[PDB]
C-alpha cells in the first residue's frame, strides 16, 4: 500500500547477501536500484508536500484538530518507515565492498582497482571516492603503526616453514625485493613460509 | 575485517594454542636457541628428559635429529581403565586429558612410526573414545534448562563445536521468556 | 543493527478496527473512515497506534486462529508441522505480539517448542514443489552456520 | 490381571473430570428419547471425546492411544458404561467411542502406507466410489429350553470386536445343549448388528503424477451407514488392522499376501475444500443486501473475474445454477421443470473457460468430462458376483447427478449410442433398464451444461444459422437457449482484452456460495395475475415475429418463460412474482433470438 | 553353523583405508537420521570375502541375513528397547548379460540386469516377528522369518500338550515388510534377430522400495531364485529375481549434493547460454537456428498458477515442424528423447487413439473393471512426440481436444469416473498435401477440413527447399565429414572440454534449474506487448478485406508471455526484461510473417 516498494526492495537485498556468504569470497555485486530508488524518491516527495498543506490549514481550518494530529501521525510514520529501509539497503550494499577493499588493500599495483566489473565500475566510481577514502586511510593505518606489522592478508595461522608450491597462468619478472625468485612459467618452487604470502594472495603461484 | 569467522574460532588456531605446551623427548645432538622464551642448553645428552616445547620439535624431527617418547597415558592398557569408569556413570564424563584429540593428529605424522606396535590398535582405541563422549553429549543437552549448565569434563574440540549452535538457541528462548514479564 | 530479517517481518500484514471514525484515510475517495471497520493494517503502525490516545484509535482484536487452532497442534507433535505457511515468521511475529499483550499462557508454550525443535536439528545436522522446503528452510539459517562448523573440522580432522 | 488392570483403574478415576462436560451430555440424550417413546402418540450412542480433555493434564495414559490403541479403548467402554446406568436405572448396546479432535501429522494419503504407525491411529480422506451391500450380522443369540421353562445365553465374537484376537467360533447355530431337551430360541432378544466394506479413492491433485489413484477400504458400523453417497469428500478416523491367517493355511504359501489391510473407524465427516450454518450476523447482512435493488446485477459481474462482457452468458449461469422448481401434478404427469442451457461459439473464446469453474462452486454436484462410452446414464449391469450370490445394478452417473448439475463436451464427436441414451434422459426425468436383470425406475433430477463447436470453421454467417451443427433436432428441440458466441474485432475492444489478462498474471465466492443455497430453501411465489397478463402479449407479439423470420418456437417455450422469471424471483427472495421480473426474461431471449 | 558371526563384527568395526574410520564413520551417521541401511565397498571385502563366499556360495539366501543379525548386536554398542533390523545394498559392476544365460549355471548366484522398468503393483505386507497361541494349552511363543528360499519358509508346528495345529496369528505384537511386484522389461537394443522380449518379475524391501517410476533405464544387482505357485506338465515352476540395491542412473524428490550446483552457478553467471547451447544441443544438425531455439523453450516451460480463485492458467507450449520430406524433422524428435526427463515416443499411426488415454478390461481375480493403461498419465512433466496429422481422422483429433487446453481429463468408462491430473506437452511433426503444392497454390489445404486444432496450438514453423548454391557445398561436405572418419566426433570433443556441452550434462541441470526457480515478468513490459499486438492484428486485419481467409486468434497473445518466461527459466532472474523479451519477440514475430506468406 505505502511502504511496498520497500518491501521488494529489501527482499532483493536478502538475495545479495545469500549469493555472496553461501557461494565464495568472490563478490561481483550485482547493481544500484537508481531506477527503484527513484520511485520511493517521487513518493517521498508527494508525501512531504501533502503535509505542508495540512502545516497550512492546522492554524485556519480544523484549527489542530485531534483527528489531524493522527493524520500528522500517519505522515510521519510512513516516512521513518520509509526511512528505515533505504539506509538498510545502502550499508548492505556498503559494508560487502569494504571486504573487498580490505583483502587487496595493496599487494601488487594497489591502484589497479580496474579490470573489475565496468559495468558496476561507474556504479561505484561515485563510490570510489568513498572507496579510496578507504584506501587513502587504509594507508595511514600501515604507516601509522609504530612497527612494521603487515595489515594486508595473511590471516590463517602459519604451521611449517617448508611448503611446496607451483605456478601457472603467469610471467615475467616480479618479486624485486627479499631475493628475486625468477618465476618462469609453470615451474615448482620449493621455498620458505613468509615469503609466498604476498603472493597466493596476489593470485599468482596456485597450489600449496 | 574477517567477517567470516568471527564469533568462534576457526579449526586451524585452536592447535596453535595446545602447540604452545611442552613435553618431554629423547635429545640426539650436541647461540644454539635465543628465542626470547628458550632454555638453550649446552651439548645435550642423550638417554634423558627434558621439558621442551612442542612446535620446535617437530621441527626437529624433520630434520631427523631427535626422538620423542609418548605421554604416559598413550598405552592401550591405560586407556581402558578410563572405559570402565564412564560405563558404570551414565552422569557424565569421568578422566579427561584435556587436549587429547588435537594431540593424537600431530602424533600420526611421523610420531607414530617410533612407538612400539601402536598401529592396529591405538585409532581402534581411540576413535571409539570420541563417539562415547559425544553419545553423552547428546543426553546433556536435551536436558537443557535456564541460563545454568553443567559441563565439567569437555575437550577443546567440542567446545569449537557445540559452540555456535548453543548460544542463539538458549539466547532466542532468553528473549520470550524475558519480554514476558 | 538495521535488522534486515525483521523489518520484512513487520511488513506483514495484521487484521484489525477501529473504535473512533476519523476522515483521514489513505486507502479511496469517503475519507470519513466508519469506526468498527475491519481493516487489514502492516505492523509498525499498528503496533504504535494501539499506544497513543488513554483509549486507543485502533480496536486491537486478536487474530485467535494464530492462537487457539495452532496452540493444539503444537501441544501434540512438535516433530513436523505446519510451522511455517501459517506464518512466514514465527520468531519476532511472537516477540511483538506478547509485548503488548503480556500474558505467560503462551508464554510458556512455545518455550516448550524451540528445545524440541532444536532437539531434532543438532542431531539432524551430522554429515518439493510449493510447500515442504520451507519446513526444512525456517530451520535452515539457524543451523546454516553449525553444519558449516561441522563439514571444516571433519576437513581438518582428517588428511 | 493386576498389572493390565491398575492403570486401567487409575484412569477409571481419572477420565470422570475428563466427563464433567459431558456427563450432562450423555443423559441429556436420553432422556427425552426415553420420553417421546412413552409418548409416541432415536439418535445412537455418541460419545464425542475431544483431544483437549486428555492433553491438557494426562501424558502417559495419552500416548497409548496413540502408540497401542489395543489395550485402551475396551477399557475406556466398560468404564462408560456403568455412568449410563449409575445415572439413568429408574425406567425400564454398548456406548462405543468417536475420539474427534486433531491428530498432530497423521494425514497419511494412502498413496502412502506406513511403517512407523500401522495398528495405529490414522486419519485418513479422499473419495469414495464403491458403495457395497448392507447386511445384517449376530453377536448374541439367546436359547430357551422349552421343557422346564429354563433359559440359555451364548455370544459369538469374531474380527469385529476391533481389538482383541480371540479364539473364533467357527459355527453358525448350536442345537442340542446338555438336556434331552429341543432347543428353542428366541430370536426378539438376539441382537444384530450390520456390516458395509467402502473403498476410498486418492484425492487425485495432491497425488503427485507418477501414478493412477490407489485405494483401500473400510468397515464401519450401523452408526453412519447411508451417510456415504458416492462423490463425497469423506475423512475417516480409525484404527489400522490386520487379519487373516498369511503362509499357514494353505501349505507352501507361495506368493500370496496374507495380511489384509483394513480399517475398523469411526466418525466420518463430510467436508467441503450441506452443513453450513450461519449465524444471526450474516443471515441479517444477506438480508439487508436482499434490500438493495440491484443485487442480480452485482452478483452477475462478480462471478468470473477475467472474462470480459458476456453479461447475458453470464446472468444466464447463475440463473440455471440456482434453479426453477418443478410442482409435480396430483395423479398426472409432471413437466419439465429442470433447465438445460446450451453453447456454440468459434474456438478460443472462453467457452470452455466458464465451464471448468462452475465445478469448484457446484455445492455437491460433480460432472464428468463428456467421454461418451456408455454409463453416461446407465448401470451396464456390472455387479461382480458381490460375493458369490448378490447382483447389483451398480450406479453409473446419475446418482451424482441428482438436485445437482453436469457438464459435457464434444457433441458432434460422439458416436451414435450416447445420443440414444441423453435422449431418454430428457424427456423423462428417469432411466428404466433391464439388462441381465431387474427393471427398475429410479428418479432423476438433472441438467446438462452444453459445449460444442461448428464445423466449418467461420461460416455461420454466409450460409442458414441454422443446422450449423446438424446433430439431430430431437435434442435443439428439446434445448432452449442456443447462445452464439461471436468474436468481432474492434479496435477498442481488444485493446480492453490485451492488459486484462496481463494484469491478471499475479462480491466474494464462499458468500456467493451461501446466497444460492440460502436461496434453495425459501418458498416458490407461482402467484401474480399481474405478471401472466403481460407476457402472453410479450409473446404474442413474437409469435408472429417467430414465423416469419430467423427460428420457430414452440409451446415449451413458455415453459421457460415462466421458469425464468419463476427463478428470477428466487433471486428476490420474495413470495409476489412481481413485474420487473419479466422484462429481464423477455429481453434476454431477444438477444438469445436475435 | 555360527562363529561367522564373530567374523564380521570383528570386521565392519575396523575396515578402512588410510586413517578415515569409514563404516563407523557412517553407521553413526545413520543410525542418526532413520534409514537402517549399509553398503559394502571394494576389494578386500572381495579378497576375504569370496574366502567367506566361498562358504557363502552354496548358500547365500540364508547366510546373506547372518550378515544382519550382526550388525544389530554392533549397532547396541552406538546406542549406550526400540530397535529394528537392517537391510544390505550391494555394489558390483562388471558387465551385462542381458537375458540369455538364465537356467544353467545362474540358479542363486549374483546377476547384475539392465532394463526398463514398466509397471508397479500397489504395496502389499509381509510380517518378520509374530506371536502364536496354542489354543486350548496356551502356549505362547515368536518367531522371527528374515530371509526366504514368497512366503512359508518355515511352518507352524503342532507342539504346545494342546491339540493338532493349534496356531494362530495375533495382531497386537507384529511387525511388517512390504513387497512389490513390480514388472521388468528389457532394454530392446540388446538382441535383435527377429524376437520380442521377454519379461520377469521381482520384489523388495521397505528402505528402497518407491524408488523408481515407469520409463526409465535402470541396473539392478540380485538373486535369481526360485518360487513355486500353484496358481502344464511335470511339477515345473517360474523364475524371479530377489532384488538387493538399485545403483541406479538419475530419476530422468529434488534432493542432490552440493558440487552439481556449484559449477551450474558458475556456468550461469556468464552469460552466453543461449547461443551457445544452439550449438551444443544438437551436435548434428546444419544450422536451423529459428528451430533450434523453439525446442530448449518446449523443453523446460514455464510455470502454473493456481491463483486465489478457482480457474487456472496453462502454463506449457506446443509447437509443430510441418514440411517437405528431407529436412530432418523426423531425426531431430529422437534427438529431443533420450535428453528429456521423462520422454515416450509413440509417433506412428495414432495406435488406436480412444485407447491412447485410457484402458479398461476384465479382471483374472474378481472380475472387476479398474484403470490400467494410458500414454498421458505415463509421461507427466515431460513432453510426448507423435506425427502423421494427415491420414489419422478417426479419432486422434476427439482423444486430443480435452487432452490439451484444460489438462484434465476424466474417463466415464463402465466404473469409475475420476479427473485424474494431467500437466503434459505435446510435439507433433505432419506432412501437408505432398509439400510443394501447399507452398504453390492459395495457402488453404492443410487439414482436411478444420482449422480448430491449429488454433489450439501457437508456435508453427514452415520450411521450405531453395536452392542456395554456397549452402548446400557445406552441407554436402557436412554429411561426409559425420558419416565416416567420424572426425568431427574428434572435433567435436576437441572443442567439448572448455566451450561445448555434452548430453549427459545438459539432462541434469534441465530437472534443477526447473525446479528451484519461480519467474514472473516485470509491469515494465506490459505496455510493450499491448503496443506489439494491435498492429499485428491490424495486419491480419489489413489481410481480410482483400478476400484472405484461412489462423490468429488470443491464444498466441497469451502464448508469447509463456515464450518470455521460458528464457527467465533459462538465466534464473526473477524477473524479466526487455532486451529479454526483445528477442522473444523475434522468434515470434518472424513466425508470424510465414503465416501469411
Ligand atoms: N473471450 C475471451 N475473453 C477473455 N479471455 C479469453 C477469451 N477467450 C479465451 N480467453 C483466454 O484464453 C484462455 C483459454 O481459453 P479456452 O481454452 O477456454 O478457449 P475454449 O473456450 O477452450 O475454446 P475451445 O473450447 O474452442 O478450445 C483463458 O485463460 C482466457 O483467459
Ligand atoms: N540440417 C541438417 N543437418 C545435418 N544433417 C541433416 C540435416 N538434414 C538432414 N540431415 C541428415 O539426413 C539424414 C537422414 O535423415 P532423413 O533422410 O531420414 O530425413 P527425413 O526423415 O527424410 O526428413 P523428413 O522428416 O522431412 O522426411 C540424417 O543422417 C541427418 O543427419
Amino acid at each position: 500500500m505505502y511502504g511496498d516498494l520497500g518491501n521488494k526492495l529489501v527482499l532483493e537485498a536478502k538475495r545479495t547477501k545469500q549469493l555472496y556468504a553461501r557461494s565464495n569470497q568472490d563478490v561481483n555485486l550485482p547493481m544500484y536500484h537508481e531506477d527503484i530508488i527513484r520511485n520511493i524518491l517521487k513518493e517521498v516527495s508527494n508525501l512531504r508536500k501533502n503535509t505542508e498543506y495540512l502545516k497550512e490549514q492546522q492554524q485556519l481550518g480544523m484549527l489542530d484538530d485531534k483527528v489531524a494530529k493522527c493524520q500528522y501521525f500517519v505522515t510521519l510514520l510512513c516516512m521513518e518507515r520509509n526511512k528505515r529501509c533505504l539506509l538498510a539497503y545502502q550499508r548492505l550494499r556498503t559494508d560487502i565492498l569494504d571486504s573487498m577493499a580490505w583483502n587487496n588493500n595493496g599487494l601488487d599495483l594497489m591502484s589497479s582497482i580496474t579490470f573489475s566489473q565496468q559495468d558496476t565500475n561507474n556504479l561505484s566510481h561515485q563510490e570510489q571516492e568513498y572507496l579510496k577514502e578507504y584506501c587513502d586511510l587504509i594507508t595511514d593505518l600501515k604507516s601509522g603503526d609504530l612497527v612494521d606489522i603487515d595489515l594486508s592478508g595473511s590471516l590463517v595461522p602459519p604451521s611449517d616453514v617448508f611448503i611446496d608450491v607451483r605456478v601457472l597462468k603467469d610471467a615475467g619478472e616480479i618479486q624485486t625485493e627479499y631475493g628475486v625468485f625468477n618465476l618462469i612459467k609453470d615451474s615448482q618452487f620449493f621455498v620458505r613460509q613468509s615469503d609466498v604470502e604476498r603472493l597466493i594472495q596476489q593470485g599468482y603461484l596456485q597450489k600449496i | 575485517l574477517p567477517a567470516h569467522l568471527q564469533q568462534t574460532f576457526s579449526p586451524e588456531e585452536i592447535q596453535f594454542i595446545v602447540e604452545n605446551e611442552p613435553i618431554k623427548i629423547f635429545p640426539r645432538i650436541t647461540w644454539q636457541l635465543i628465542t626470547t622464551d628458550d632454555k638453550a642448553l649446552n651439548n645435550m645428552v642423550a638417554m634423558r628428559s627434558t621439558e621442551v616445547v612442542l612446535w620446535i620439535a617437530l621441527l626437529l624431527k624433520q630434520q631427523s635429529k631427535c626422538s620423542i617418547v609418548a605421554p604416559q597415558w598413550l598405552t592401550t592398557k591405560e586407556l581402558d581403565r578410563k572405559i570402565q569408569y564412564e560405563k558404570t556413570h551414565p552422569d557424565r564424563f569421568s578422566e579427561l586429558p584435556w587436549n587429547w584429540l588435537v594431540l593424537a593428529r600431530i602424533l600420526f605424522n611421523k610420531a607414530k612410526d617410533d612407538f612400539h606396535d601402536p598401529i592396529h590398535e591405538l585409532r581402534g582405541k581411540i576413535q571409539d573414545l570420541r563417539e562415547i563422549r559425544q553419545i553423552k553429549v547428546l543426553k546433556g543437552l536435551k536436558y537443557l534448562n535456564e541460563s545454568h549448565l553443567q559441563l565439567d569434563n569437555l575437550s577443546l574440540l567440542e567446545i569449537n563445536e557445540l559452540r555456535p549452535f548453543i548460544t542463539e538457541i538458549m539466547d532466542k528462548l532468553r528473549e520470550i521468556h524475558t519480554a514476558s514479564l | 543493527y538495521y535488522d534486515i530479517d525483521d523489518v520484512l517481518a513487520d511488513g506483514t500484514e495484521f487484521p484489525c478496527k477501529f473504535q473512533y471514525d476519523i476522515p483521514g484515510l489513505g486507502y479511496n475517495p469517503g475519507r470519513p473512515i466508519t469506526k468498527n471497520t475491519k481493516l487489514s493494517l502492516p505492523l509498525w503502525l499498528a503496533r504504535i497506534l494501539a499506544i497513543v490516545g488513554p483509549v486507543p484509535f485502533v480496536e486491537l482484536l486478536p487474530p485467535d486462529m494464530f492462537s487457539t487452532k495452532v496452540m493444539n497442534a503444537i501441544k501434540t507433535d512438535p516433530v513436523a508441522l505446519d510451522l511455517h505457511s501459517i506464518n512466514s515468521h514465527f520468531f519476532s511475529l511472537a516477540i511483538k505480539w506478547i509485548m503488548l499483550f503480556s500474558e505467560k499462557e503462551l508464554a510458556n508454550v512455545v518455550s516448550e517448542l524451540l528445545l524440541q525443535r532444536a532437539q531434532e536439528l543438532n542431531h539432524h545436522a551430522s554429515s518439493t514443489s510449493t510447500f515442504l522446503l520451507k519446513l526444512e528452510e525456517m530451520e535452515k539459517e539457524i543451523y546454516k552456520k553449525s553444519h558449516e562448523s561441522y563439514k571444516d573440522t571433519k576437513r581438518w580432522m582428517f588428511k | 490381571p493386576d498389572a493390565v488392570f491398575g492403570d486401567r483403574v487409575r484412569r477409571f478415576q481419572e477420565f470422570l473430570d475428563t466427563f464433567t462436560s459431558y456427563r450432562d451430555s450423555v443423559r441429556s440424550i436420553q432422556v427425552y428419547n426415553s420420553n417421546n417413546a412413552a409418548n409416541y402418540n432415536i439418535l445412537p450412542h455418541r460419545i464425542i471425546i475431544s483431544l483437549d480433555d486428555l492433553r491438557e493434564f494426562d501424558r502417559s495414559f495419552w500416548s497409548g492411544i496413540l502408540v497401542e490403541p489395543a489395550y485402551f479403548i475396551p477399557p475406556a467402554e466398560k468404564a462408560l458404561t456403568d455412568l449410563a446406568d449409575s445415572m439413568d436405572d429408574v425406567p425400564h448396546h454398548p456406548w462405543k467411542l468417536s475420539f474427534k479432535g486433531s491428530f498432530g501429522a497423521h494425514a497419511l494419503s494412502p498413496r502412502t502406507l506406513t511403517a512407523q504407525h500401522l495398528n495405529k491411529l490414522v486419519s485418513v480422506e479422499g473419495i469414495v466410489t464403491k458403495t457395497s451391500l448392507v447386511r445384517p450380522k449376530l453377536i448374541r443369540s439367546v436359547h430357551y429350553a422349552a421343557k422346564t421353562g429354563r433359559f440359555h445365553y451364548r455370544d459369538y465374537t469374531d474380527a469385529t470386536t476391533t481389538l482383541t484376537t480371540r479364539i473364533p467360533t467357527p459355527a453358525i447355530y448350536p442345537t442340542e445343549d446338555t438336556e434331552g431337551n429341543k432347543l428353542t430360541t428366541e430370536y426378539g432378544y438376539s441382537t444384530f448388528i450390520d456390516h458395509q466394506r467402502i473403498t476410498v479413492q486418492e484425492m487425485p491433485e495432491m497425488a503427485p503424477a507418477g501414478q493412477l489413484p490407489r485405494s483401500i477400504d473400510v468397515i464401519l458400523d450401523d452408526d453412519l451407514v447411508d451417510k456415504t453417497k458416492p462423490g463425497d469428500r469423506v475423512n475417516v478416523v480409525g484404527v489400522f488392522k490386520s487379519l487373516g491367517a498369511g503362509g499357514m493355511n494353505q501349505s507352501n504359501s507361495n506368493t500370496l499376501i496374507g495380511f489384509k489391510t483394513l480399517i475398523l473407524g469411526n466418525t466420518v465427516y463430510p467436508l467441503h475444500a450441506a452443513r453450513q450454518m450461519l449465524t444471526d450476523f450474516d443471515i441479517r447482512n444477506i438480508n439487508k443486501l436482499s434490500k438493495k435493488k440491484d443485487i442480480f446485477d452485482i452478483l452477475s459481474q462478480s462471478l468470473a473475474p477475467s472474462i470480459y462482457g458476456h453479461d447475458h452468458i453470464k446472468k444466464a449461469i447463475l440463473l440455471m445454477l440456482m434453479g426453477g422448481v418443478e410442482k409435480n401434478l396430483e395423479n398426472g404427469s409432471h413437466l419439465r421443470g429442470d433447465i438445460n442451457i446450451l453453447m456454440v461459439g468459434d474456438p478460443s473464446t472462453a467457452k470452455s473457460q466458464l465451464l471448468r469453474f462452475v465445478l469448484n462452486t457446484a455445492s455437491l454436484a460433480i460432472a464428468t468430462t463428456g467421454r461418451g462410452s456408455s454409463g453416461v446414464g446407465l448401470t451396464a449391469a456390472v455387479t461382480t458376483d458381490r460375493e458369490t450370490g448378490e447382483r447389483r445394478l451398480e450406479a453409473g452417473a446419475m446418482v451424482l447427478a441428482d438436485r445437482g448439475v453436469v457438464c459435457i463436451d464434444e457433441f458432434d464427436k460422439m458416436t451414435d449410442v450416447d445420443r440414444v441414451a441423453i435422449h431418454e434422459v430428457m424427456e423423462q426425468q428417469t432411466v428404466t433398464i433391464a439388462k441381465a436383470g431387474i427393471h427398475t425406475t429410479l428418479n432423476a433430477r438433472c441438467s446438462v451444461i452444453a459445449a460444442a463447436n461448428p464445423v466449418f470453421g467461420q461460416y455461420d454467417v454466409n450460409r442458414d444459422p441454422h443446422q450449423n451443427i446438424a446433430l439431430p433436432d430431437s435434442l435443439l428441440s428439446r434445448f432452449d437457449l442456443l447462445f452464439v458466441v461471436t468474436d468481432d474485432i474492434n479496435e477498442i475492444r481488444d485493446r480492453s482484452i490485451s492488459e486484462h489478462v496481463l494484469r491478471t498474471h499475479r462480491v466474494t465466492i464462499p458468500f456467493l456460495r451461501k446466497y444460492v443455497q440460502y436461496a434453495k430453501e425459501r418458498v416458490i411465489p407461482q402467484l401474480t395475475q399481474e405478471a401472466i397478463n403481460v407476457i402472453v402479449k410479450n409473446y404474442t407479439d413474437l409469435r408472429n415475429d417467430d414465423n416469419t423470420k430467423k427460428s420457430p418456437i414452440t409451446a415449451r417455450t413458455l415453459e421457460t418463460l415462466i421458469r425464468l422469471a419463476t427463478a428470477h424471483a428466487k433471486v428476490r427472495l420474495s413470495k409476489t412474482v412481481n413485474k420487473v421480473d419479466a422484462k429481464v426474461a423477455a429481453n434476454l431471449l431477444r438477444f438469445a433470438l436475435l | 553353523n555360527t562363529e561367522i558371526i564373530k567374523s564380521f563384527k570383528n570386521f565392519i568395526l575396523e575396515f578402512r583405508l588410510d586413517s578415515q574410520f569409514i563404516y563407523r564413520d557412517q553407521l553413526r551417521n545413520n543410525i542418526l537420521v532413520k534409514n537402517y541401511s549399509l553398503t559394502v565397498n571394494m576389494e578386500h571385502l572381495i579378497g576375504y570375502n569370496e574366502d567367506i563366499y566361498k562358504k557363502l556360495s552354496d548358500e547365500p539366501s540364508d547366510i546373506i541375513p547372518l550378515f544382519e543379525t550382526a550388525i544389530t548386536q554392533v549397532a547396541k554398542r552406538i546406542s549406550i528397547n526400540s530397535l529394528p533390523t537392517f537391510q544390505l545394498i550391494l555394489n558390483s559392476n562388471a558387465n551385462q548379460i542381458p537375458l540369455r544365460d538364465l537356467d544353467s549355471e545362474h540358479v542363486s548366484k549374483i546377476v547384475r540386469l539392465s532394463g526398463i522398468i514398466i509397471s508397479t503393483s500397489v504395496l502389499s505386507s509381509r510380517a518378520t516377528y509374530l506371536s502364536i497361541m496354542c489354543r486350548n494349552c496356551r502356549h505362547t511363543t515368536s518367531i522371527t522369518i528374515n530371509n526366504f528360499n514368497t512366503g512359508n519358509t518355515v511352518s507352524l508346528p503342532r507342539s504346545c500338550n494342546c491339540g493338532p495345529d493349534p496356531y494362530i496369528i495375533i495382531h497386537e505384537s507384529s511387525k511388517f515388510i512390504d513387497q512389490q511386484f513390480l514388472k521388468l522389461q528389457e532394454i530392446p537394443e540388446l538382441v535383435p534377430v527377429g524376437e520380442m522380449p521377454r519379461n520377469l518379475t521381482m520384489t523388495c524391501d521397505r528402505y528402497l522400495t518407491n524408488k523408481v517410476i515407469p520409463g526409465t533405464r535402470v541396473t539392478i544387482v540380485g538373486i535369481y531364485s526360485i518360487y513355486n505357485s500353484k496358481n502344464s506338465g511335470v511339477a515345473i515352476r517360474t523364475p524371479y529375481i530377489k532384488i538387493l540395491g538399485i545403483q541406479s542412473d538419475v530419476e530422468t524428490v529434488t534432493m542432490f549434493t552440493e558440487e552439481e550446483e556449484e559449477e551450474f552457478l558458475q556456468l550461469s553467471r556468464n552469460p552466453k547460454l543461449y547461443e551457445i547451447l544452439t550449438n551444443s544441443i544438437a551436435p548434428s544438425i546444419f544450422g536451423n537456428e529459428d528451430i533450434k531455439k523453439a525446442i530448449v523453450c518446449l523443453l523446460m516451460g514455464g510455470s502454473k498458477k493456481i491463483l486465489p480463485d478457482g480457474m487456472r492458467l496453462r502454463g506449457d507450449i506446443n509447437v509443430l515442424l510441418l514440411g517437405d520430406p528431407g529436412t530432418a524433422k523426423s531425426q531431430l524428435l529422437k534427438f529431443v528423447e533420450k535428453v528429456s526427463p521423462i520422454a515416450v515416443y509413440t509417433s506412428g499411426k495414432g495406435s488406436s487413439a480412444a485407447g491412447l488415454t485410457a484402458s479398461v478390461q476384465r479382471d483374472p481375480m474378481t472380475r472387476e473393471f479398474y484403470l490400467e493403461g494410458g500414454a498421458m498419465v505415463l509421461a507427466d512433466g515431460g513432453v510426448v512426440c507423435i506425427d502423421e496429422f494427415d491420414k489419422m481422422r478417426d479419432e486422434d483429433r476427439v482423444a486430443i481436444h480435452e487432452a490439451m487446453e484444460q489438462q484434465t481429463i476424466s474417463i466415464a468408462k463402465a466404473g469409475i469416473t475420476t479427473v485424474l491430473n494431467s500437466r503434459t506437452s505435446v510435439l507433433a511433426a505432419a506432412n501437408p498435401i505432398y509439400g510443394r503444392y501447399d507452398d504453390l497454390k492459395s495457402p488453404g489445404d492443410n487439414i482436411d477440413f478444420q482449422t480448430t486444432i491449429l488454433s489450439r496450438f501457437d508456435m508453427i514453423f514452415i520450411v521450405k527447399d531453395d536452392h542456395n548454391e554456397e549452402r548446400d557445398i557445406s552441407i554436402a561436405n557436412h554429411v561426409i565429414n559425420i558419416h565416416t572418419g567420424n572426425a568431427n566426433a574428434m572435433q567435436n570433443q576437441q572443442e567439448e572440454n572448455g566451450s561445448e556441452i555434452s548430453i549427459e550434462k545438459m539432462k541434469r541441470y534441465i530437472t534443477y534449474c526447473r525446479l528451484k526457480c519461480a519467474p514472473r515478468l516485470s509491469p515494465q513490459a506490459a505496455e510493450k506487448l499491448s503496443s506489439n499486438f494491435v498492429t499485428i492484428r491490424k495486419q491480419l486485419l489489413i489481410n481480410e478485406l482483400e478476400s484472405t481467409e484461412r489462423p490468429i486468434t488470443i491464444r498466441q497473445l497469451e502464448a508469447i508471455i509463456r515464450i518470455t518466461e521460458s528464457l527467465a527459466k533459462l538465466e534464473l532472474s526473477p524477473i524479466a526484461q526487455e532486451r529479454h523479451v526483445d528477442e522473444a519477440i523475434r522468434l515470434f514475430q518472424a513466425s508470424t510473417m510465414d503465416a501469411a506468406s
